[PDB]
């Protein structure tokens, strides 16, 4: 019982597999479990400006009305010029991701003042926020999708580009406040065998698992790679679901259980 | 390669369980870290100890997520770090924030010889998940930190000699054998517990400049100050970053 | 009127008495008039974990749909030993202070974390968060319990141990913001002529005023004693109550007038 | 005994009804201030003065309570500390926030000589009931750094030259006798106005490490200096704290 | 098109007429553009406290019901005290910026804690204060006036008081959110051809444009002479009115439409 | 006239476009700059350069009104700031924030040689309107920041020579005559693009202590210091300011 585990946890170290096995019997809390998170993508989406901005807010003030909302952002391309000056210096990862941060929360600004008169704030602290959260009138809340790593970034095998970017920090979130669904709001259809952009005959997957992808060696960059790592290990978000949303209405079909896009599976 | 920030910087990680220990371990340690100020650039960074282990148990009864629990675990570390710098308030040592480490470090260290701060990282809830213990602790945010700013170094300081085959305070207590030197690689393969968060042993394989890091006694007086020099009183991880 | 206290105010030092009889003649303005201000003990409450903190949450879901609540956090254990450890070292109280602080607000995360889906959100500012106390749908908040003195603390006459604690920080919250009850969430049923877990014949006390608990000279640790001479400085809340949240429905009764546990008076 | 944290600190609280002068008291004593910078390590701490007796006169007005008021008066001490530090800016000194006054100290006076903050302390609303009239104010806010600093004296710089038996400035002028020493206990048992907060007297009485207080009158050049050279050119008033 | 100013926002520097030219052509969003910004005089209101504050605070409550407000706080005669105390150092109008911004947040302060009870907020970030403005039961926030410049205040040609106080931060916030109305809330009924409290025969307006006010050399220091400026350059907001907020419901006729007071109209 | 509050401080103004440039320009402006802080007591600002034109592209199809724009274009003069700080680490340069810039520069400047910070003013959401694109930016900030604490001097450092008669690299090439000298007034009744911002001309108008600013070629190496020893080595702007 809980009487074993306070024991374990006084007297062994943290790495020791007993105490490690016996914490992973504990109860699961969700904190947030009607929400739904989604990523509006910062190269994919918003650095393409009214075209394509403009119609997601109109989904998103339609879809709040039924739907709890956790909006995130991308950063896009002032990132990647911020990241190639500060790559060319040979500036360690942990800068990049300060840096990287401060595009993804432009994103966040720009976004939540064309939202404000429809009561959607801008947050820190999305998944605790609480008080938009449990209004029928607001029910979404937009936050920056960086993870607050900044200078603690691990670093990739190589290279000093942050590998856990807003894709990660959306995740995350809906991992740790054990929201309903994952929303990937991108511009492509979903994931196919060869890029989309470069190959001829690239057919779409509708479905895949995590260990399918890697089996088959995707050249897909539609999601950050250690995206799929912790999806394999997330406790509540097993799967997530990557949407076009250039499409008219495709992030409202997907809120309402259709299956747009490609959904990947943890296993 | 990435360029090092603070390339004449010495990181110096104090186990919280040292910490826990009180006056009788706190007093001399202060002594030895007071003797040290005029020889170093000091950023020295607690550890959480066992007042996180009564949060984890409370926390994991109410079911919490390993996020959640990761800033409760972080918030020890940072109280140990404000009692060690008040124990060195009158050198000219404080306890700064993590955003002030982070981004402000090299103003801090030109003003005074050494700030204390909090070991752990700031993933807070955006902590991995897996385990629904939180993976990046201390060990692993001092390392992050000192690879980062291409320290001169990361020293350790813990309540045993080093590393030793099993727990020494342990059940196999008489099967513990000390190791005076070790790769990450090596101690990765291994089970059983060790005084270092696994995740430690996982960054420094993607480590860019830290070639060894040292784990000593911080309850025997002169070790830290012997470890800081470069002498070989504990236990030894090679990272596998590979010298000229 | 206002025409000689204005005039003794420029004029004389703040301490004259004068000056102070004129400003006791002051108009009263109750800030938060309907709230009720509840302590959950840190030790006596949060520290037991899920037995005793998931009946209160319900109760407390239950209970703001018609009070409106300012939930405050005890710190318990982790404080205590901080302060053993601190105190040896023979650090001041106002640094002890500072420590005991951040216990509190652990407490006040964990709290918030398992209300949050319910639209209670953690606070700073309780008394003038405004917003989630005129909405229905949320009608209380939480916040950390201790006061923000730090190292302005005010020591004790002798040791380092910070005299103002948990109780003294969400009374003076209550008796600054004018709100109608103080209730204080503890581990007994009430106040007892000798120590509940000491002595036998120790006999339970319904109703009493300070000057009584003084005159008696009680061995009850239930309420930090600072707080009874605060109590008796009061302009607002007169009373406090303390009942034991071990007892389900203890908070719900309290709430609803009945006289559970221990009523303690200022006069 | 608890320990001293900044043994070497002098702390001075400058009232703010010198403040209210404006540039006639303002030069003088920033001339005196810049030529003690090189002989002393300071925390400067600044009061109210006249405007936050406006700000009770309003919020008294509208029956806000004590915890009210206590935040808004202590703003008129913080503008003080403002204008303070920008007239001392050229030889490096700043106005520093209280939560950097609490745990940064160290490392700002190891950067530079001296620092202002704001001298009341931040009870806001958790200020104790009692009086319409927030008790905690610049002196008593002043006396608890100093002396949980362990700090190696107070001065309290007024514009009177120190306590008198009534007000030298009300309508009992003439019965006004200057007290060159005297103790908390003493001016406790008073009845009457004094220069300094009562909650002052009471704060002395619990104190840990400083002896004696000296108030003196900073419209008189030099008085200053002197005091922080320990010579009697006020009132002492001795704490209750017996030495060694 | 949005091509044009793509290229030329890349290639040119921002100082270039054609930039400008292109720029201006840009799509206008109003990000709050049912909200009415209102100031609460500092001398004019505040200072005199109970007996002018009071009903106003009432007129608030029963305006809120119908119309979105944002209300700013002057500063007053602690600010005055301030700026001639620094001014007699010969300290820039930089400095004097920081020290009035803390008067403007005392009576923001005071005037929140009133509202507290009745769930109006005291804010930072009033125009994105998205929850409170979205809410019938709220509908209205309190912020500090004086603008953010601090030290980067632009002087005045002559002196060190800064010439952008309340009035221009107030009427930029509504400025920049693209409120419908601006209401200065003040202790003249007006706008008068002379000074009311010097001049017997000083006529009243009750509407003018800034360039009559500047050609009739108007010696009305009702309002900061550079919001005339700024009201001439505004995109959104091109007309103010001025009212007397000792006149019992002079506020609630303001916002219904009633022409009381004097309305400054951009041309 | 105002009191000059640091007048030993020498304030540097870079251009985002010369940060845009990469390795190539930044190193050796970096070697110049770390050659330099024994020297001078330095306040470097950063400019925003093309990531705060691709912001404003997006910003104005968006339609969002000049306030918006403003912290849009700041947070990348700002991002150019923390990359310059972390080349100059080493040395004990940190960036440090517009408050920290607005109440506690002397302090800092006193603790380590130079700073880092974000040239533009904090307008923000109270941006003056009347054109689309934010007029307050990073030069007219640095000036407003140069001359408010009375700096010895304001340099600007840019990616061409200084002023010439139209755009260097524009369609007008060929018509462009380099100013050696010049005048605030006599460019605000010029028409045609500047290097500087047409706020800044205004600024200058109404300055009390600066005299003069020069403009210098950032990519020559030498420039920056010959600047800041008075050398005329790009334009100089006379504000109008009279000397004694
Ligand atoms: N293989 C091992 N070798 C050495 N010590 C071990 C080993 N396995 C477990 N331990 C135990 O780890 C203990 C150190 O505890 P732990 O590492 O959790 O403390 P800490 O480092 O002070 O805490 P924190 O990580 O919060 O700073 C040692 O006292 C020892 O009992
Ligand atoms: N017994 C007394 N002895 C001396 N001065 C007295 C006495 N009683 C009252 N006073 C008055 O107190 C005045 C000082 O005012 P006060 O102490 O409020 O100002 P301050 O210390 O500058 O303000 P603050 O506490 O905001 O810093 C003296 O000028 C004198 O008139
Ligand atoms: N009259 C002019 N004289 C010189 N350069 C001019 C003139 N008019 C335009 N320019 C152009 O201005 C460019 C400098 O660009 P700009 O001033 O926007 O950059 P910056 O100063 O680095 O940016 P920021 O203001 O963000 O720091 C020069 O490269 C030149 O092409
Ligand atoms: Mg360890
Ligand atoms: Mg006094
Ligand atoms: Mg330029
Ligand atoms: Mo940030
Ligand atoms: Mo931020
Ligand atoms: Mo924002
Ligand atoms: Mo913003
Ligand atoms: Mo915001
Ligand atoms: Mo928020
Ligand atoms: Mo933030
Ligand atoms: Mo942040
Ligand atoms: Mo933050
Ligand atoms: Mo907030
Ligand atoms: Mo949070
Ligand atoms: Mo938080
Ligand atoms: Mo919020
Ligand atoms: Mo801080
Ligand atoms: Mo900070
Ligand atoms: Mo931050
Ligand atoms: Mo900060
Ligand atoms: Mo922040
Ligand atoms: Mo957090
Ligand atoms: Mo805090
Ligand atoms: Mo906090
Ligand atoms: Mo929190
Ligand atoms: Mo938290
Ligand atoms: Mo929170
Ligand atoms: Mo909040
Ligand atoms: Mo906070
Ligand atoms: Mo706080
Ligand atoms: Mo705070
Ligand atoms: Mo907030
Ligand atoms: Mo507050
Ligand atoms: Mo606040
Ligand atoms: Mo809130
Ligand atoms: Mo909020
Ligand atoms: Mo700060
Ligand atoms: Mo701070
Ligand atoms: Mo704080
Ligand atoms: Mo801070
Ligand atoms: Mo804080
Ligand atoms: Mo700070
Ligand atoms: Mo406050
Ligand atoms: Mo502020
Ligand atoms: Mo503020
Ligand atoms: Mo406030
Ligand atoms: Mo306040
Ligand atoms: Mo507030
Ligand atoms: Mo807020
Ligand atoms: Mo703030
Ligand atoms: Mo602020
Ligand atoms: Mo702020
Ligand atoms: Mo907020
Ligand atoms: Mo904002
Ligand atoms: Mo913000
Ligand atoms: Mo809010
Ligand atoms: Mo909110
Ligand atoms: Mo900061
Ligand atoms: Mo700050
Ligand atoms: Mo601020
Ligand atoms: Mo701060
Ligand atoms: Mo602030
Ligand atoms: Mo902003």
């Amino acid at each position: 019982s809980t009487a074993e585990l306070e024991e374990l946890l006084m007297q062994r170290s943290l790495t020791d597999p007993q105490l490690q096995a016996a914490a992973a019997a504990a109860a699961d809390f969700r904190i947030l479990p009607d929400a739904t998170v989604i990523k509006i993508g910062g190269q994919s989406v918003i650095d393409r400006g009214r075209a394509a901005v403009y119609p997601l807010v109109d989904e998103i003030v339609a879809a709040r009305k039924n739907h709890k909302l956790l909006i995130g952002t991308g950063a896009g391309t002032r990132a990647r010029h911020l990241y190639s000056i500060a790559a060319g210096l040979g500036l360690p990862a942990g800068v990049l991701a300060q840096l990287g941060s401060s595009v993804a929360d432009q994103n966040a600004a720009m976004l939540g003042q064309l939202l404000a008169k429809h009561g959607i704030p801008v947050v820190g602290g999305a998944g605790l926020s609480a008080v938009p959260l449990s209004l029928a009138e607001v029910n979404a809340v937009v936050f920056s999708g960086m993870p607050p790593y900044k200078l603690w970034m691990r670093p990739a095998a190589e290279g000093v580009i942050p590998p856990y970017r807003t894709d990660a920090g959306c995740f995350l979130l809906a991992e740790q406040f054990g929201c309903k669904q994952m929303i990937f709001v991108k511009d492509e259809d979903g994931l196919y065998t060869a890029n989309p952009k470069t190959s001829k005959d690239a057919t779409f997957i509708p479905r895949i698992s995590v260990d399918e992808m890697k089996a088959k060696g995707l050249h897909d960059s539609i999601l950050e790679f250690p995206v799929l790592d912790l999806l394999q290990s997330a406790q509540h978000v097993r799967e997530v679901q990557v949407v076009n949303g250039l499409v008219p209405g495709n992030l409202t079909r997907a809120l309402a259980g259709e299956h747009v896009g490609t959904i990947i599976t943890a296993s | 390669r990435p360029i090092r920030l603070l390339p004449w910087l010495q990181v110096v990680k104090i186990g919280g369980r040292v910490m826990d220990r009180g006056a009788d371990a706190i007093l001399p340690l202060v002594e030895e870290l007071r003797k040290l100020l005029p020889e170093h650039r000091l950023l020295i960074l607690t550890g959480a100890g066992v007042r996180a282990r009564h949060v984890f148990s409370v926390g994991l009864d109410l079911g919490l997520p390993v996020g959640s629990l990761a800033p409760l675990a972080a918030s020890e570390a940072g109280q140990n770090g404000h009692i060690l710098a008040a124990m060195l308030a009158s050198e000219g040592v404080s306890y700064v924030e993590h955003p002030t480490v982070a981004d402000q470090l090299a103003i801090h260290l030109s003003a005074t010889r050494a700030v204390v701060g909090s070991a752990f990282p700031p993933y807070h809830h955006h902590e991995f998940p897996g385990s629904r213990i939180p993976p990046h602790r201390a060990d692993t945010g001092a390392f992050l930190l000192a690879d980062a700013f291409g320290a001169a170094g990361l020293t350790i300081v813990e309540n045993v000699d080093g590393i030793y085959t099993a727990d020494p305070n342990g059940p196999d207590r008489g099967q513990a054998r000390f190791l005076p030197e070790t790769s990450a690689t090596d101690l990765a393969k291994s089970e059983g517990p060790l005084p270092v968060d696994r995740a430690l042993l996982d960054v420094m394989a993607t480590a860019r400049h830290i070639e060894r890091v040292q784990v000593v006694n911080g309850l025997v007086p002169g070790r830290l100050t012997a470890a800081l020099r470069g002498e070989h009183v504990g236990t030894l991880i090679r990272t596998g970053v590979r010298p000229a």
